[PDB]
Protein backbone atom coordinates (compact mmCIF):
# COMPACT_ATOMS: atom_id res chain seq x y z
CA UNK A 1 0.00 0.00 0.00
CA UNK A 2 2.68 2.43 0.53
CA UNK A 3 4.55 1.61 -2.98
CA UNK A 4 0.70 2.02 -3.96
CA UNK A 5 0.72 5.47 -2.39
CA UNK A 6 4.16 6.26 -3.42
CA UNK A 7 2.86 5.72 -7.17
CA UNK A 8 0.17 7.62 -6.91
CA UNK A 9 2.39 10.54 -5.34
CA UNK A 10 4.23 10.45 -8.50
CA UNK A 11 1.60 10.53 -11.03
CA UNK A 12 0.38 13.25 -9.62
CA UNK A 13 3.19 14.73 -10.47
CA UNK A 14 2.92 15.02 -14.12
CA UNK A 15 0.49 17.16 -16.88
CA UNK A 16 -2.33 15.48 -18.06
CA UNK A 17 -3.33 15.75 -21.80
CA UNK A 18 -6.33 16.86 -23.59
CA UNK A 19 -6.04 15.78 -26.54
CA UNK A 20 -6.63 11.85 -24.99
CA UNK A 21 -6.57 10.66 -21.85
CA UNK A 22 -2.75 10.80 -21.41
CA UNK A 23 -0.16 12.36 -19.07
CA UNK A 24 3.36 13.64 -20.35
CA UNK A 25 6.16 13.68 -18.07
CA UNK A 26 9.53 15.11 -18.04
CA UNK A 27 12.76 12.76 -16.13
CA UNK A 28 16.48 13.22 -16.46
CA UNK A 29 18.33 10.48 -17.01
CA UNK A 30 21.77 9.61 -18.41
CA UNK A 31 21.87 7.64 -21.40
CA UNK A 32 22.85 4.64 -19.44
CA UNK A 33 19.38 4.72 -17.31
CA UNK A 34 17.41 5.76 -20.55
CA UNK A 35 17.99 2.96 -22.37
CA UNK A 36 17.38 0.90 -19.34
CA UNK A 37 13.87 2.70 -19.12
CA UNK A 38 13.06 2.07 -22.73
CA UNK A 39 13.01 -1.56 -22.13
CA UNK A 40 11.49 -0.84 -18.75
CA UNK A 41 9.07 0.79 -20.09
CA UNK A 42 8.31 -2.17 -22.76
CA UNK A 43 8.04 -4.10 -20.00
CA UNK A 44 5.72 -2.32 -18.11
CA UNK A 45 3.43 -1.29 -20.50
CA UNK A 46 3.79 -5.23 -21.20
CA UNK A 47 2.32 -5.48 -17.97
CA UNK A 48 -0.80 -3.30 -18.11
CA UNK A 49 -3.18 -4.68 -20.97
CA UNK A 50 -3.01 -1.71 -23.23
CA UNK A 51 0.89 -2.07 -23.91
CA UNK A 52 0.78 1.47 -25.19
CA UNK A 53 3.83 2.22 -27.09
CA UNK A 54 4.75 5.57 -24.29
CA UNK A 55 7.12 7.10 -26.76
CA UNK A 56 9.59 8.61 -24.63
CA UNK A 57 11.61 11.87 -26.65
CA UNK A 58 14.92 12.78 -26.00
CA UNK A 59 15.05 16.94 -25.57
CA UNK A 60 17.99 18.60 -27.14
CA UNK A 61 17.74 21.86 -24.30
CA UNK A 62 19.74 21.15 -21.33
CA UNK A 63 18.19 22.08 -17.83
CA UNK A 64 20.34 22.55 -14.64
CA UNK A 65 20.53 19.10 -13.76
CA UNK A 66 20.80 17.32 -10.06
CA UNK A 67 24.03 16.20 -9.63
CA UNK A 68 24.09 11.96 -9.71
CA UNK A 69 27.41 10.34 -8.09
CA UNK A 70 27.07 6.50 -7.73
CA UNK A 71 28.43 4.98 -4.68
CA UNK A 72 28.71 1.41 -3.22
CA UNK A 73 29.10 0.07 -0.10
CA UNK A 74 32.28 1.55 1.18
CA UNK A 75 32.26 4.39 -1.16
CA UNK A 76 29.22 6.27 -0.22
CA UNK A 77 30.40 6.99 3.36
CA UNK A 78 32.85 9.22 2.11
CA UNK A 79 30.89 10.75 -1.00
CA UNK A 80 28.47 11.86 2.00
CA UNK A 81 30.71 13.89 3.90
CA UNK A 82 31.91 15.39 0.95
CA UNK A 83 27.92 15.86 0.51
CA UNK A 84 27.93 17.09 4.00
CA UNK A 85 29.80 20.00 2.88
CA UNK A 86 27.46 20.58 -0.49
CA UNK A 87 25.92 19.12 -3.75
CA UNK A 88 29.08 19.82 -6.02
CA UNK A 89 28.48 21.64 -9.79
CA UNK A 90 27.00 19.21 -12.72
CA UNK A 91 30.06 17.99 -14.39
CA UNK A 92 32.32 19.42 -11.47
CA UNK A 93 35.28 16.91 -10.49
CA UNK A 94 34.09 14.40 -7.64
CA UNK A 95 36.14 15.33 -4.87
CA UNK A 96 35.46 11.83 -3.07
CA UNK A 97 37.84 9.42 -5.34
CA UNK A 98 40.52 11.29 -4.12
CA UNK A 99 38.89 12.14 -0.44
CA UNK B 1 10.18 17.71 -31.56
CA UNK B 2 8.21 16.94 -28.88
CA UNK B 3 5.98 20.08 -29.17
CA UNK B 4 5.40 19.08 -33.18
CA UNK B 5 4.12 15.57 -31.97
CA UNK B 6 2.09 17.11 -29.30
CA UNK B 7 0.55 19.78 -31.65
CA UNK B 8 -0.19 16.96 -33.97
CA UNK B 9 -2.08 15.22 -31.68
CA UNK B 10 -4.11 18.28 -31.01
CA UNK B 11 -5.11 18.20 -34.62
CA UNK B 12 -6.01 15.15 -34.63
CA UNK B 13 -8.36 15.93 -31.33
CA UNK B 14 -9.79 18.91 -33.04
CA UNK B 15 -10.73 16.94 -36.04
CA UNK B 16 -11.99 14.18 -33.48
CA UNK B 17 -13.98 16.55 -32.01
CA UNK B 18 -15.79 18.25 -35.43
CA UNK B 19 -16.22 14.29 -36.43
CA UNK B 20 -18.47 13.74 -33.45
CA UNK B 21 -20.02 16.90 -33.65
CA UNK B 22 -20.73 16.12 -37.49
CA UNK B 23 -22.59 12.94 -36.10
CA UNK B 24 -24.99 14.71 -33.86
CA UNK B 25 -25.95 17.25 -36.91
CA UNK B 26 -26.46 14.13 -39.22
CA UNK B 27 -28.56 12.57 -35.71
CA UNK B 28 -30.73 15.98 -36.06
CA UNK B 29 -31.35 15.72 -40.15
CA UNK B 30 -31.88 11.71 -39.58
CA UNK B 31 -34.42 12.55 -37.28
CA UNK B 32 -36.62 15.22 -39.25
CA UNK B 33 -35.86 12.56 -42.17
CA UNK B 34 -37.79 10.64 -40.11
CA UNK B 35 -40.58 12.80 -39.34
CA UNK B 36 -41.45 13.52 -43.11
CA UNK B 37 -40.96 10.19 -44.14
CA UNK B 38 -43.57 8.79 -41.47
CA UNK B 39 -45.80 11.58 -42.83
CA UNK B 40 -44.97 10.02 -46.19
CA UNK B 41 -46.04 6.88 -44.70
CA UNK B 42 -49.54 7.62 -43.03
CA UNK B 43 -50.88 9.53 -46.22
CA UNK B 44 -49.68 5.98 -48.11
CA UNK B 45 -51.53 3.72 -45.26
CA UNK B 46 -54.33 6.19 -45.39
CA UNK B 47 -54.52 5.44 -48.99
CA UNK B 48 -54.56 1.67 -48.94
CA UNK B 49 -57.40 1.95 -46.06
CA UNK B 50 -59.32 3.95 -48.15
CA UNK B 51 -59.10 1.64 -51.70
CA UNK B 52 -60.00 -1.69 -48.82
CA UNK B 53 -62.90 0.32 -47.49
CA UNK B 54 -64.27 1.29 -50.85
CA UNK B 55 -63.71 -2.15 -52.16
CA UNK B 56 -66.07 -3.51 -48.71
CA UNK B 57 -68.12 -0.51 -49.45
Amino acid sequence: VRKMKAIYHTLNLCNIDVTQKCLIAEVWCPVTDLDSIQFALRRGTEHSGSTVPSILNRMQTNQTPPTYNKTNKFTHGFQNIVDAYGIGTYREINPAPYT
Amino acid sequence: SQSQGIQQLLQAEKRAAEKVADARKRKARRLKQAKEEAQMEVEQYRREREQEFQSKQ
